[PDB]
């Protein structure tokens, strides 16, 4: 169990640029915690990772597609939960890549939630653009007042 | 990595690598001293004491001729 762990997290972080610097989700991020607890010390890897281009997804969900693994959480999001079906994983192989196929505006809201379920920076808020960190956050469990779901 | 960071153009094998750091010389340095050397080559107990003994003996003369001079 723990070889297939640490030879997968090695796959996943083969083709994923050293992005954590700049990712806004440098801190809070599944792809980092995983790896500094169950994943390998060590990257064998050393050749011409695939890049993507960073989609338009608008003035809310900042995309860094690059940095997304493929696992497809956010489309299946936005076609289940969400239900709005913009996104795709359009291609195959590492060729894959996940956003709209036309340059669409995720007209659904609800859909800014995909940041929480991305388990990587890829796709962050636009509007949390890079203006703090996951360790400066000082967290309050306080409710929400805007609509009356509470 | 670190197969792509320590180069050494050719060497067909992950080890071989360059591995040049810091250390002794071929052969180690000089055999360093740490003992207490502290010479004793001086005066000994006596020529110290024959030495003030002497001076007393031959410079109060002196003193003596000094003052019958004087006087
Ligand atoms: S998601 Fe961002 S912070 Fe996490 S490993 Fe990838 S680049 Fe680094
Ligand atoms: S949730 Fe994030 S990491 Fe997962 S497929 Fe979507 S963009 Fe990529």
């Amino acid at each position: 169990a723990k070889k297939a762990r640490e030879g997968v997290m090695e796959f996943l972080l083969m083709n994923h640029p050293l992005d954590c610097p700049i990712c806004d989700q440098g801190g809070e991020c599944d792809l980092q915690d995983q790896s500094m607890a169950f994943g390998s010390d060590r990257g064998r890897f050393t050749e011409m990772k695939r890049s993507v281009v960073d989609k338009n997804l608008g003035p809310l969900v900042k995309t860094v597609m690059t940095r997304c693994i493929q696992c497809t959480r956010c489309v299946r999001f936005a076609s289940e939960v969400a239900g709005v079906q913009d996104l795709g994983i359009l291609g195959r192989g590492s060729g894959e890549e996940i956003g709209t196929y036309v340059e669409k505006l995720m007209t659904s809201e609800l859909s800014g939630n995909v940041i929480d379920i991305c388990p990587v920076g890829a796709l962050t808020s636009k509007p949390f653009a890079f203006k703090a960190r996951n360790w400066e956050l000082k967290a309050t469990e306080t409710i929400d007042v805007s609509d009356a779901v509470g | 990595t670190e197969a792509m960071i320590r180069n050494k153009p050719g060497m067909a094998s992950v080890k071989d690598m360059p591995l040049l750091q810091d250390g002794p010389p071929p052969g180690g340095f000089a055999p360093v001293r740490y003992a207490r050397r502290i010479s004793n080559t001086g005066p000994s107990a006596m020529a110290m004491f024959l030495a003030v003994s002497g001076a007393f003996a031959w410079g109060m003369y002196q003193v003596g001729q000094g003052n019958k001079i004087r006087r």
